């Protein structure tokens, strides 16, 4: 060791971040009425109904 | 007019010419939100800054 024959120095470093998200949402608050389509066999009803609102300008 | 007339039923419209009140009190409100991210984040180091001397080939 007379010289810096085994005067060592090191340094490392490893730094890893990985992130995800993700979001869905959806709300509806109305009243349509609708009227029935045809009688299932086991009674369901299928039901269609439609409502066309001109405010103005669309 | 000639027609039969009940006395204590409520009066609905029966027939072509017959008139009806309507109340709009309409409200529809929809919404829809959607959102996704993803962040990947990755750094490394290595240094001696000093090398032994059995060392130094490498
Ligand atoms: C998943 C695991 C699977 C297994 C993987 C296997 C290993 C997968 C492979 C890992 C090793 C990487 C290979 C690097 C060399 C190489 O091939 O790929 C190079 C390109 C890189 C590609 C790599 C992509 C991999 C892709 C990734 C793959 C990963 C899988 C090409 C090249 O060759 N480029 C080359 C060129 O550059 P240029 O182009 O510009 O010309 O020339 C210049 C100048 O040459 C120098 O000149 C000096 C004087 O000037 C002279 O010194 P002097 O004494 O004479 O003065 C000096 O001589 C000397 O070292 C003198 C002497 C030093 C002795 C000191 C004691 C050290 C002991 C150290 C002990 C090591 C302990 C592990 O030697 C040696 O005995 C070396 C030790 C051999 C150990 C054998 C292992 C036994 C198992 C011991 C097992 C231990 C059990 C506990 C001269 N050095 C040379 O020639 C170069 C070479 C000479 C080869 C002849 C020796 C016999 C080889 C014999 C066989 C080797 C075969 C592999 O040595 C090496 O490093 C070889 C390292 C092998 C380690 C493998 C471990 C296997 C584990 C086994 C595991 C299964 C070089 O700098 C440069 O190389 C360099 O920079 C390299 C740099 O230094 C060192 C950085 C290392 C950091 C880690 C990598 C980090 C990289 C990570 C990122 C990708
Ligand atoms: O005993 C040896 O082998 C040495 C001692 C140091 O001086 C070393 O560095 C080397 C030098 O390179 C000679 O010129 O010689």
């Amino acid at each position: 060791f007379g010289n810096s024959r085994a005067d060592m120095e090191a340094s490392g470093g490893n730094s890893f971040n990985g992130k995800g998200g993700a979001n869905a949402s959806n709300t509806f608050s109305g009243t349509l009425t609708v009227t029935v389509d045809q009688v299932l066999a086991n009674g369901n009803l299928h039901v269609v109904g439609e409502k066309q609102i001109a405010i103005n300008q669309g | 007019n000639y027609g039969y007339q009940p006395l204590f039923e409520d009066r609905r419209p029966r027939n072509i010419g017959d008139t009806l009140t309507i109340v709009l009190q309409e409200n529809v409100s929809a919404s829809k939100s959607s959102s996704a991210n993803a962040s990947r984040d990755g750094k490394t180091s290595f240094g001696f800054d000093t090398v032994p001397r059995y060392l130094q080939g490498l």
